C-alpha cells in the first residue's frame, strides 16, 4: 500500500547500509566499489562525478 | 566518521580489523551488549568498528 | 552567408549573447552561445530500464 | 543609515497580455536584490487558474477520435490546457460548452457566466467539419498554483474516477516570462537612485497591481522566520 | 519540423510510404481525422467509378517496437489537392518533412 | 575536466582587470572583494597569507 | 431603463438557494447592477401525518415537514449585459428560479 | 492551500564559535532556499551598516612607502593591520582616536586612548612589534560610521573601509523532505563576523532591512 510511515522506516532501514555498485565489464577492483545511498525521487541512480 | 581510519592502527594486521569489528558487533547484536558512546538514534555500525 | 542571415534578423551575428544566472540574476563573465538545437528522445527511456 | 524605501509609481499595460511596472527609487543593489527576488517569486509562486478534467460526451479515453472534426482527442486536450480564465472567489468551476454545424470551435463557445472571465475568446478548440457534427464537454477549471501532473493528481484523488472521463496537466502559474532592468533616475538632485523595472508577460488573468504586491507579500511573510529566530 | 535539415526529409518522409499520399488529384470532401475523402477530378478519373478516394487512415496502434503510430490529417475540407500531396502526417512528420 | 577548468579560470592573471593591484588582508576580504563584483576573479593583488 | 426586475429562487434545503443567490449577487455585481437583496421570503413549511402501522394503531403516527425558503432579489439597473448573463446561466436543480420583469 | 506556502522553523543555531554559526532552515519551497539565502547574503555583504577604520595618521609619515624604522613590520602593513581592527561608534559620524607606546615589544589595541564613547571591541588585536631600546610610537586613527565595503578609490593615509562586520557569508541549497515529495529545499546559511554583532542576530538585521523595503507593498 506504500503507506505514509515505510519512508520514515526506511530512510531508517538504509540509514547507513552500504550499497555495491558496479558497472560491467569490470576490468578491476575498482570496478566494484561501495556507497552509502542516499534517496532520490527519480529512477536513475545518482552517482558521484569523481568516480 | 564514515570509515576505520583509527581502528587500522589499533588493528595492524588488517583483516583482523574486520573480524574483531564483526565480533563486537556480536556482542552487540546476539550477546545482547549495547554501546557506551553517546548516539542521537543512529544505525550502530560506525559504532562496531571503533572498538 | 549565416551571418547574413542573423543581420537580416535582428540578432547578434556573433551568435553568443549575454547570459545571466536565475539563481541569482548575475552576469556570466563573457557570452555564451544560444540557439535553436534539434535533439531527438531516444528510446532507451529510462523506466524501460530500472 | 540613509535607506530610502520604493513605491510602485507606474504602471504600463501594453498588451491585453503584456506590461511593465516600476518600483522607485531604491538604494544601492536594492535594485538587483529585489530585481531578482521578485521575478523568482512571480515565476514559482503565483497563483493561477487551470483546466484541470475534461469530460466530452462520447469520448472514452484521450486516444480516441471523433467524427466529424479536425482533431485527435488528445490535441484537444492539448489545446484545452493552454485556455486561461479567472473565476471570481471560487476555488474551482465547471464549464459547458456546445457547438454544432462546420467551422472553428473558440472559447467564446463556453457558456459565459459573471463569474468566469476569458483573456481570449478566440483561442481555438478544434474544428467542426461536417454539418450534422457536434461536440458538448464539461469543462472542470480549477484554482492552484505551480504545476501538478494528472499522474500525481490521480494518486492524490484516491477516489477511482469513472469511465469516460479526461484528464489534463494542470498548469495554473499565470506569468510566462519575467524581465528586470535597472537604471538611475531623477529624485532629491542626487545619483545612484535605481528605478528598478519589472516587466514581464503573461496569460492574462491577473494585473500586475495585484501580482507585485503578492509577490512582495510573499516574500515578507517567508522572511518572517528569520526575524523570528 | 526540424529548423535545420538537408532537405531530404521531403523524401525520407514520402518515399516511406508511412505519410497518406494522394492517388489522384481532387478536391477534399471530408475530413475528421479518421478518413480523410477526396472528390477526384474528372481528368484522372475512371469512367464507370463513383470517383471518390477515401483514405481511412490508421489511428493508435503499435508499433513493432511499441512506439504509437497515429496519422494526422494535414488538408482542409474544400482544399485542392494534387497526385502525390501529403494529405496526412504519419508518425515523426508534419506537412509532410521528417521530424525525429 | 570540467573542474580543472574551472580551477584553470579562477586562478590566471589578466594583466588587466577591475581592482587590480590593492593590498588585502585575507582570503575571506579577498571573497567579499569579488562577491561584491568589486574585485575581478583574475586580478593581481598582494594578500596577507598564513 | 428598463424597471425593475426581480426574481425568485425557491428552494427545499437553504444552503442551495445561498449558493444560487451568491452566483446571481456576484452575476449582477461583476456587470454592474444595483443590485438589492436578498430579501428571505418566508418559509413555507409543509407538513404531514401518516398512519406508520399498515394496520390498526392510530395512535404510532409520523409527522414530517418541507421547508420551501425563498430569495426575491431585485436588479433595478438592467445593463442589457445583466439581461444576457441572467439569461444564460442556470444552477443545480434544487433551486427553482422565476423571473418578474418590472 | 491557494495561498499557505510552506515556512521554515530554524532547524538549529548550530553554533560553532561566536565568531562563526550555520543557521539552517527547513523546509522551505522550491527553489526558495536561493532566493532567501542569496537575497540576504547580497544584503549582508554589501549593505549592512556600521563603524569601521577609514583614515590613519602615524607621526610624521606623507605614504604607508615611508618604511620608517623602530617598527618590525613597515608601514604598509600597520596600515592594513588597522583596518583589521573592529570597532563600535556611538551616535557619531566620524571620531578620531589617539594610540601611542613605548618599549621594546609589541603594540595592541588595548594601548588606545579609550574614550568610552568609544569601544575597541577587540582590544588584544596587535597592531605592530617595536625594535629598539628608544622605540614609541604615537598615531592618529580615525574611525567612521558608513555603510557596506568601500575601496581605496575614493599626512593622512587612506584606506579602504571595512564598515560591514560580516567577514564571509556563503550559502546553499540541498534535498529536503516531507512524508510525501523531495523537492522541497532546505537552507544552508554560513557566516563569520567580526565581533562587533554576534551573527545570529545579524541576520535579524539583515531581515529587518529587506523587511523595510516590503512594508510598502506588503498589504
Amino acid at each position: 500500500r506504500e503507506e505514509a510511515v515505510v519512508w520514515d522506516i526506511l530512510d531508517e532501514v538504509i540509514r547507513e547500509h552500504p550499497v555495491l555498485l558496479n558497472r560491467a565489464p569490470t576490468l578491476h577492483r575498482l570496478g566494484i566499489q561501495a556507497f552509502e545511498p542516499v534517496l532520490i525521487e527519480g529512477k536513475a541512480i545518482q552517482l558521484h562525478p569523481l568516480v | 566518521r564514515v570509515t576505520v581510519q583509527d581502528a587500522v592502527e589499533k588493528i595492524g594486521n588488517r583483516f583482523d580489523l574486520v573480524l574483531v569489528a564483526a565480533r563486537r558487533a556480536r556482542q552487540m547484536q546476539v550477546g545482547g551488549k549495547d554501546p557506551l558512546v553517546p548516539e542521537e538514534n543512529d544505525k550502530t555500525t560506525v559504532i562496531a568498528l571503533r572498538e | 552567408e549565416i551571418k547574413e542571415l542573423l543581420k537580416l534578423g535582428d540578432l547578434p551575428t556573433s551568435g553568443q549573447i549575454r547570459l545571466y544566472d536565475g539563481r541569482t540574476g548575475e552576469q556570466f563573465e563573457r557570452p555564451v552561445t544560444v540557439g535553436y538545437m534539434y535533439m531527438l528522445k531516444l528510446n532507451h527511456l529510462v523506466d524501460d530500464k530500472m | 543609515t540613509e535607506f530610502l524605501k520604493p513605491r510602485l509609481v507606474d504602471i504600463e499595460q501594453v498588451s491585453s497580455t503584456h506590461a511593465k511596472v516600476t518600483l522607485e527609487p531604491l538604494e544601492r543593489g536594492f535594485g538587483h536584490t529585489l530585481g531578482n527576488a521578485l521575478r523568482r517569486i512571480l515565476l514559482s509562486s503565483m497563483p493561477g487558474c487551470a483546466v484541470t478534467e475534461v469530460e466530452i460526451d462520447g469520448v472514452l479515453h484521450e486516444y480516441s477520435t471523433k467524427e466529424g472534426v479536425q482533431e485527435d482527442i488528445l490535441e484537444i486536450l492539448l489545446n484545452l490546457k493552454g485556455l486561461a480564465v479567472r473565476v471570481q472567489g471560487k476555488d474551482e468551476v465547471i464549464l459547458t460548452l456546445n457547438k454544432s454545424g462546420i467551422g472553428p470551435v473558440t472559447a467564446a463557445d463556453i457558456t459565459h457566466d459573471g463569474d468566469v472571465e476569458i483573456v481570449k475568446p478566440q483561442h481555438v478548440i478544434c474544428h467542426l467539419t461536417d454539418e450534422n457534427a457536434s461536440i458538448s464537454m464539461r469543462i472542470k477549471v480549477q484554482r492552484g498554483r505551480g504545476y501538478v501532473p494528472a499522474s500525481t493528481r490521480i494518486h492524490s484523488e484516491e477516489d477511482e474516477r469513472p469511465i469516460g472521463r479526461l484528464l489534463v496537466d494542470a498548469c495554473y502559474s499565470p506569468v510566462e516570462r519575467i524581465a528586470y532592468n535597472v537604471e538611475a533616475a531623477r529624485v532629491e538632485q542626487r545619483t545612484d537612485l535605481d528605478k528598478l523595472v519589472i516587466e514581464m508577460e503573461t496569460n492574462g488573468t491577473i494585473d500586475p497591481e495585484e501580482a507585485i504586491r503578492r509577490a512582495a507579500t510573499i516574500l515578507a511573510e517567508q522572511l518572517e522566520a528569520f526575524v523570528d529566530l | 519540423k526540424p529548423l535545420v535539415g538537408t532537405g531530404m526529409e521531403r523524401a525520407v518522409a514520402v518515399d516511406s510510404g508511412v505519410t497518406a499520399v494522394a492517388k489522384r488529384g481532387g478536391v477534399v470532401q471530408y475530413v475528421d481525422a479518421s478518413r480523410i475523402v477526396i472528390k477526384v477530378n474528372e481528368d484522372e478519373m475512371y469512367p464507370g467509378e463513383a470517383g471518390i478516394d477515401i483514405y481511412n487512415l490508421t489511428k493508435y496502434t503499435r508499433s513493432n517496437q511499441n512506439t504509437c503510430i497515429n496519422q494526422m490529417p494535414c488538408v482542409s475540407l474544400g482544399e485542392p489537392v494534387e497526385r502525390g500531396d501529403v494529405l496526412a502526417d504519419g508518425p515523426s512528420t508534419d506537412l509532410g518533412e521528417l521530424a525525429l | 575536466q570540467d573542474v580543472v577548468l574551472g580551477l584553470y579560470y579562477m586562478t590566471r592573471d589578466c594583466v588587466n582587470a577591475k581592482g587590480e593591484g590593492m593590498v588585502l588582508t585575507g582570503p575571506k576580504e579577498a571573497e567579499r572583494l569579488y562577491r561584491s563584483g568589486l574585485a575581478s576573479l583574475h586580478a593581481r593583488v598582494k594578500v596577507r597569507i598564513t | 431603463q428598463n424597471q425593475r426586475i426581480r426574481i425568485r429562487l425557491k428552494a427545499f434545503d437553504h444552503r442551495l438557494i445561498d449558493q444560487a443567490t451568491a452566483e446571481i449577487v456576484e452575476t449582477a455585481k461583476r456587470t454592474g447592477a444595483q443590485v438589492r437583496g436578498p430579501i428571505p421570503l418566508p418559509t413555507r413549511k409543509e407538513r404531514f401525518t401518516v398512519l406508520i402501522s399498515p394496520h390498526v394503531n392510530k395512535d404510532a403516527r409520523d409527522q414530517y415537514e418541507i421547508r420551501t425558503h425563498l430569495r426575491l432579489v431585485d436588479i433595478v439597473e438592467p445593463t442589457e449585459k445583466t439581461v444576457d448573463a441572467l439569461m444564460r446561466l442556470d444552477l443545480a436543480a434544487g433551486v427553482d428560479v422565476q423571473i418578474s420583469l418590472g
